[PDB]
């Protein structure tokens, strides 16, 4: 028979693509008026009733390890933090000689030498006058020059003090696609991050993603619906990190019990430096606590899921971190504005062979000079928070690394890992992909154009 | 017994539907290509990026419309042509294509001949314009 | 909305005689009828769909004829393995109303 | 062959809740709609609820059970779930799950429509009982 | 705006006639009143409630016109 | 003996060709007007300048298309009209223009009457629309 080309405009066809998504937030942040970086510089109001269309018959290939959404989110968060820090105070004058003594006023043995009482000369609002002041500095934030100390950052760069009016608390962020692009979502319960998905949908915006910055433990994230999920770009390659998603959260209570006082020191015209004035009461180690039974059950489930890839009879070892700097060797996070680094050796100290409120306690240290994003030369100073700090969070996942193993295959040991925040974003964006619409189609019909 | 969906399919709702049935919801995709799914940026990296994306979207939409006009199919969602179908591109009969295939499958099948078809459409439209001018100059 | 009635309530028939069950609908459905058999203490089976077509996997020992509002189920020779509750169902609307059911037994 | 096994039926007090699960095999679960049918003890069959095929975007419930019953599928699990909530004395019965001859979602005129043509294959039976 | 006009089958035109009949419910004024005693601002105020309904009807009519064109001319 | 060029002329390849022959390669110039000759900018003076240029190009292209539509010539590379030619604009016969002249020479010749012709095209198209409405209202 006679067939002719026919053109269709607006056909449902798409290809894998990369683009620039935009971000949306709920009105609640606008009602806080605490100047959240995301709601202030990047995001717009969220749609009251987001649209989700379920694509019947559609099976789509996903790969969470080659998703540009993660890269865009990493770049966006870094840029927003830098932008929020631009108008803040630069602590150049703070790079001076410090005369430091111990703080032995009712301290515990574990907190001996952790805090230092440092006196120094500082500039005033008058360029021709100097003021002798004192402050308390954490042992990690100072280094001995030769009783003489200097700030750790003084030989690398000057730190920018965080503006107390700016809030970095994670508020949910939705990523939304512009014209000509779509976001596809995999709703399979046992989707491992790579391969086909048979239950696909298209969404205007992603679900509320909280950009939580943490290491060795994913906090306040999404949970698996059926069972614990193990995800890795290549499980057999020990050099690739493993992302573990829990089906039930694990409560973690972190606290700084020391009652701290914030003191303002005028270092220039309109320039104030917020230091630690004094400690009211005794000095105790900040610490985190998790239930022993819940952690043991979660580790058992994780081991059960790992044995599907590493053998039903292989011995599984959970050991602490190998080495590196404080950020990677410790569970690092932000509690009420203070930067905690906690020792997780008590969490990964187990053996499994394939055969009640003890409340595991993790000691923690606190830092004020912060190097984020694994960068160098852009240090940030965190002003102290007045009072006693307590936060409660949910461990929803882990980042793990496997040792080489020597190919013996008899045993496998896993250690907490992290550092690169891109894995944290992948833990939430694994189910999303971006596609570009191709609206033009050509097909045969019996329709023929007039002459 | 007939069960009825609450609302029309929506954006990409016919991606898994047959090519014949998907023709009833081309307008939604066409609209999305320009306006997205149915305030002011600030100077900065983020705002500049968004403005670049919007300009790119406008350019892409205009490129598609330019192609349609060049084929003589401007202002139409379904446009018939004078270009005969070559069985080399595909030998499937009409029933298979329009009742047992999706547009994604069809694109996978005939993705190799798309540019050839586009060029043929261009030539046919140009010849149509020339012949129109000559035939109607004879008037 | 659509009321479905089977007559008679029960039937006692000899081995090898015509058995007829009448099905009455309040509103016309005119093609949407299913004839089910639920043997005593067993799951139901589907015999005829559309009131005229026998279901695959069953011998041609049953017939159905009807339209509009009136339908009829006809049984071939009443073999011993035939006693069961015969149900007359409609699928013209989203309610899938069932019939009260008809009890068929052999002479005894 | 096309086999349906039903489970999850026990005993629950009035005003409680119960879940019934049906496992399907021998056929494409996603390609057919499914019905929940109830046989009251000594009474006739009574249709309860139906869910469309595929993603199950269509659900129809009997007026007797409307507002307190919920039907659900799991195509990966090949499971059909009924969420009986706010049970009453009359709900006690034998509940069957049956495969519809059709019910696959269809695109007709740019709309999602489901054609249900009855029940071709039934399960074997699962009894629920309410007492107090 | 141009996309809307094209979707209605009115691309490249300042005045475009359609196949959608007028519903007296939208307005019962006779032609003389509208086209010799009314301004476009007044008309917009009057029929602002039915604008989206009319737009949808135009969309449907144009789509049906395209489909019927294809079928009628496939018969050729 | 016939020598053949490797490929079609290309962008502006017919600038020196006769007006009649140049009609065969209008599409290339039309495409270039929008997309240029067949990734992301960074915030700064340079990127801002480039984005401004791209927006200006889009506006210019849309202005041209708006003019064509206003003349009733949307979606066409060659469009015939109802406006008679005035010998005052040019008295050259058809052979001279379409076989012995280039478009650049023609533009130089009739550059003074371009706006007059544009206005006449506008009026003719508007009258055509009005007469169409009246004639077909009589139906
Ligand atoms: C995982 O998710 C959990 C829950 O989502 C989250 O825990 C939450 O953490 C946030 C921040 O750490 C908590 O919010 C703070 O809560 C304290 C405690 O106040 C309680 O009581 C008041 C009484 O009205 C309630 O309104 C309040 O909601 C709490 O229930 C507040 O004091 C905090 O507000 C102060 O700090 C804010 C930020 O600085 C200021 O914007 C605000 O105006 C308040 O100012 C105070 O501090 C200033 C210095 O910072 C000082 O200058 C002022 O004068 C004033 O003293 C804040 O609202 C929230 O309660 C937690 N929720 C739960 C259930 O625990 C985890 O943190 C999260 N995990 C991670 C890793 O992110
Ligand atoms: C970090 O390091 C800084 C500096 O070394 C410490 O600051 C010092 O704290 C001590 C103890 O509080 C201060 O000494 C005390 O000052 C009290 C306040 O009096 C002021 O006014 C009087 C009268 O003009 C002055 O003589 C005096 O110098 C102060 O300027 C005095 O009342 C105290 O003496 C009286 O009370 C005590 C306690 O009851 C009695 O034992 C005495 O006999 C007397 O009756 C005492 O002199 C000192 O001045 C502070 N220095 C500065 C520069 O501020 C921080 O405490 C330290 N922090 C930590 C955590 O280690
Ligand atoms: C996920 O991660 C796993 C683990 O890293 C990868 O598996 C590795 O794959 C590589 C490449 O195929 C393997 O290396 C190759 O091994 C071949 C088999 O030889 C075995 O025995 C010899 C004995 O001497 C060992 O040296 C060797 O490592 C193997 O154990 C070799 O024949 C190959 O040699 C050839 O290729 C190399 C590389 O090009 C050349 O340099 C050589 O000259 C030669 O031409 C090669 O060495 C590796 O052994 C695998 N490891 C394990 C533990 O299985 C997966 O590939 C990866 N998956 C994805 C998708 O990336
Ligand atoms: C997901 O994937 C499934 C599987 O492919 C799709 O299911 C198909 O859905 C289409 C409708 O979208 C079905 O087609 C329709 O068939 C109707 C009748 O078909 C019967 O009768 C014909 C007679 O020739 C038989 O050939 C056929 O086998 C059936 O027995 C038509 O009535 C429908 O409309 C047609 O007729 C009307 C007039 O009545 C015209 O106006 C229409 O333009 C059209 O010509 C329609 O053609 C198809 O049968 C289904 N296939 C299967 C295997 O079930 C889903 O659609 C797809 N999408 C979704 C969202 O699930
Ligand atoms: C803040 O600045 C003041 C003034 O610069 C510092 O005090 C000064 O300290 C120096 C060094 O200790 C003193 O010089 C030394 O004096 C001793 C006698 O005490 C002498 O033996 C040494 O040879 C040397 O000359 C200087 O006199 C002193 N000036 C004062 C007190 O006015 C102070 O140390 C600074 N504070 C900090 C925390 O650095
Ligand atoms: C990791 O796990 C190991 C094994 O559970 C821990 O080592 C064990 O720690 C307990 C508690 O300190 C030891 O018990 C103690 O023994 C001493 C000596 O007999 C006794 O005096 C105490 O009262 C207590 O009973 C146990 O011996 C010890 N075992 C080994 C092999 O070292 C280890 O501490 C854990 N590490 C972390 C960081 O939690
Ligand atoms: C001041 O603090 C420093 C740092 O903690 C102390 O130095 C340590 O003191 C202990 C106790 O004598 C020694 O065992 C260590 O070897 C010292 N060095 C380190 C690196 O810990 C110092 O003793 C403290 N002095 C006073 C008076 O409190
Ligand atoms: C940590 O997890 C617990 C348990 O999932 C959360 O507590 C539940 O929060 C949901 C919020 O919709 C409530 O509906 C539940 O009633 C809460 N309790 C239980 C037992 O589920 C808690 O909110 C989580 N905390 C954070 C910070 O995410
Ligand atoms: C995630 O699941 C996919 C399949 O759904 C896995 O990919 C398969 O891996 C096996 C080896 O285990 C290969 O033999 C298959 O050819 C792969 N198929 C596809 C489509 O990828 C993938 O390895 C899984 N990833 C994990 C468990 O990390
Ligand atoms: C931390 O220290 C401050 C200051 O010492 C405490 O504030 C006092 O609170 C009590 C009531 O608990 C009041 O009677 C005092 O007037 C307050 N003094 C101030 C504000 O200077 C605060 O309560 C302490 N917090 C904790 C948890 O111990
Ligand atoms: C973390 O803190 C919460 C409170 O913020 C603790 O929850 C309390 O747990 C005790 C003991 O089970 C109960 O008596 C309280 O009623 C709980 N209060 C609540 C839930 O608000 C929780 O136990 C702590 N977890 C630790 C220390 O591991
Ligand atoms: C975290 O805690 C563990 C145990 O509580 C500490 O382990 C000790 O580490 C020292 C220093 O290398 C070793 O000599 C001891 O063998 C360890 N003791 C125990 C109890 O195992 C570990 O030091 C802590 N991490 C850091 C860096 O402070
Ligand atoms: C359909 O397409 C094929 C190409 O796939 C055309 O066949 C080509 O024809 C040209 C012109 O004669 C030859 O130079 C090529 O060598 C041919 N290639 C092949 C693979 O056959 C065919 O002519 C087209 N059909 C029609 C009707 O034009
Ligand atoms: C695909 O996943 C969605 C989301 O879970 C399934 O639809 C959900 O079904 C469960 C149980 O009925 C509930 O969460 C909601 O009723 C549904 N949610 C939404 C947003 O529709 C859907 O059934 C799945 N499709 C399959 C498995 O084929
Ligand atoms: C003119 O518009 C009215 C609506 O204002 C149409 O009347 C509606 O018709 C539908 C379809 O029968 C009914 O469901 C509505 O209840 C009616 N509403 C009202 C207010 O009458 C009317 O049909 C339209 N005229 C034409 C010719 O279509
Ligand atoms: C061709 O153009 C000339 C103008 O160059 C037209 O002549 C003008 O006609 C108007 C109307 O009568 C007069 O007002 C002008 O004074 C005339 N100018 C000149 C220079 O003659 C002429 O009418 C046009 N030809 C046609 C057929 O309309
Ligand atoms: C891990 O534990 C060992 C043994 O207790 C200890 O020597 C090592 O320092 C620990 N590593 C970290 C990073 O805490």
């Amino acid at each position: 028979e006679n067939l002719w080309v026919t053109v269709y405009y607006g056909v449902p066809v798409w290809k894998d693509a990369e683009t620039t998504l935009f971000c949306a937030s709920d009105a609640k942040a606008y009602e806080t008026e605490k100047h959240n970086v995301w709601a202030t510089h990047a995001c717009v109001p969220t749609d009251p009733n987001p649209q989700e269309i379920h694509l019947e018959n559609v099976t789509e290939e996903f790969n969470m390890w080659k998703n540009n959404m993660v890269e865009q989110m990493h770049t966006d968060i870094i840029s927003l933090w830098d932008q929020s820090l631009k108008p803040c105070v630069k602590l150049t004058p703070l790079c001076v000689t410090l005369q430091c003594t111990n703080v032995t006023n009712n301290i515990t043995d574990d907190m001996r030498g952790e805090l230092k009482n440092c006196s120094f000369n500082m500039t005033t609002e008058l360029r021709d006058k100097k003021q002798k002041v004192y402050s308390l500095f954490y042992r990690l934030d100072v280094v001995q020059i030769n009783k003489e100390y200097r700030l750790i950052n003084c030989n690398t760069s000057a730190c920018t003090q965080i503006c107390p009016k700016v809030s970095f608390e994670p508020i949910p962020i939705h990523y939304c696609a512009p014209a000509g692009f779509a976001i596809l979502k995999c709703k399979d319960k046992k989707f491992n991050g790579t391969g086909p998905c048979k239950n696909v949908s298209t969404v205007q915006c992603t679900h509320g993603i909280k950009p939580v910055v943490s290491t060795q433990l994913l906090l306040n994230g999404s949970l698996a619906e059926e069972e614990v999920m193990i995800r890795s770009e290549n499980i057999t390659n020990n050099a690739k990190n493993i992302i573990v998603q829990f089906n039930t959260p694990v409560q973690i209570n972190c606290t700084r019990p020391n009652n701290m006082t914030r003191k303002s020191i005028r270092i220039g015209p309109g320039q104030a430096f917020y230091a630690l004035g004094d400690i009211i009461g005794d000095i105790r180690q900040p610490h985190c606590t998790v239930s022993k039974a819940t952690w043991n059950e979660t580790l058992g489930k994780v081991v059960k899921q790992l044995r599907k890839h590493f053998g039903n009879n292989t011995i599984i070892f959970f050991a602490n971190s190998s080495g590196g700097d404080l950020e990677v060797t410790t569970h690092s996070f932000n509690c009420g504005g203070e930067f905690f680094y906690c020792n997780t050796s008590g969490l990964f100290n187990s053996t499994w062979i394939s055969n009640s409120n003890d409340s595991i306690t993790l000691p923690c240290r606190i830092k004020q000079i912060i190097n984020m994003w694994q960068r160098v030369g852009q240090c940030m100073y965190a002003p102290p928070i007045q009072g006693v700090i307590r936060c409660v969070s949910n461990i929803t996942g882990l980042i793990l690394t496997r040792d080489g193993g020597s190919t013996n295959s008899t045993t496998e040991t896993f250690r907490p890992g992290g550092g690169d925040m891109r894995d944290n974003w992948r833990s939430e964006l694994y189910k999303y992909k971006v596609v570009k619409i191709e609206p033009l189609g050509v097909a045969p019909t019996r329709c023929k154009r007039r002459v | 017994a007939v069960g009825i969906g609450e609302v029309f399919l929506g954006f990409l709702g016919a991606a898994g539907s047959t090519m014949g049935a998907a023709s009833n919801t081309l307008t939604v995709q066409a609209r999305q290509l320009l306006s997205g799914i149915v305030h002011l940026l600030k100077l900065g990296v983020w705002g500049f990026k968004q403005l670049q994306a919007r300009v790119l979207a406008v350019e892409r939409y205009l490129e598609v419309q330019q192609l349609l006009g060049i084929w003589g199919c401007s202002g139409k969602l379904i446009c018939c042509t004078n270009v005969p179908w070559n069985s080399s591109w595909s030998n499937r009969n009409l029933s298979e294509i329009w009742d047992n295939m999706t547009w994604l499958q069809w694109d996978k099948e005939i993705g190799n001949y798309t540019q050839i078809i586009y060029g043929l459409l261009e030539e046919s439209q140009f010849q149509q314009e020339i012949n129109e001018q000559d035939l109607l100059a004879l008037d | 909305a659509i009321r479905m009635t089977q007559s008679p309530s029960s039937l006692s028939a000899s081995v090898g005689d015509r058995v007829t069950i009448t099905c009455q609908a309040s509103q016309d459905i005119k093609k949407s009828l299913n004839w089910y058999r639920q043997k005593p203490g067993k799951a139901p089976e589907l015999l005829i769909h559309d009131a005229s077509i026998l279901q695959t996997g069953v011998p041609s020992a049953f017939t159905a004829s009807g339209s509009g509002t009136h339908f009829s189920f006809v049984i071939n020779k009443l073999q011993p393995e035939d006693v069961g509750t015969y149900f007359c169902q409609e699928y013209e609307n989203l309610q899938f109303t069932f019939g009260p059911g008809t009890k068929v037994e052999i002479k005894r | 062959q096309v086999q349906l096994v039903e489970s999850g039926g026990g005993v629950v007090q009035p005003g409680g809740s119960l879940r019934l699960s049906c496992a399907a095999s021998g056929f494409a679960f996603k390609d057919f709609g499914m019905h929940w049918v109830r046989q009251a003890p000594g009474k006739g069959l009574e249709w309860v609820a139906v869910i469309g095929g595929g993603h199950g975007q269509h659900q129809s419930y009997s007026e007797s059970v409307k507002g307190r019953f919920a039907i659900t599928r799991d195509n990966e699990k090949n499971k059909l779930y009924l969420h009986m909530d706010r049970l009453r004395t009359e709900d006690t019965a034998v509940y069957y799950c049956a495969k519809d001859r059709l019910g696959r979602p269809w695109n007709i005129g740019g709309r999602l429509v489901y054609y249900y043509y009855g029940m071709d294959v039934w399960g074997q039976g699962t009894t629920v009982t309410v007492s107090s």
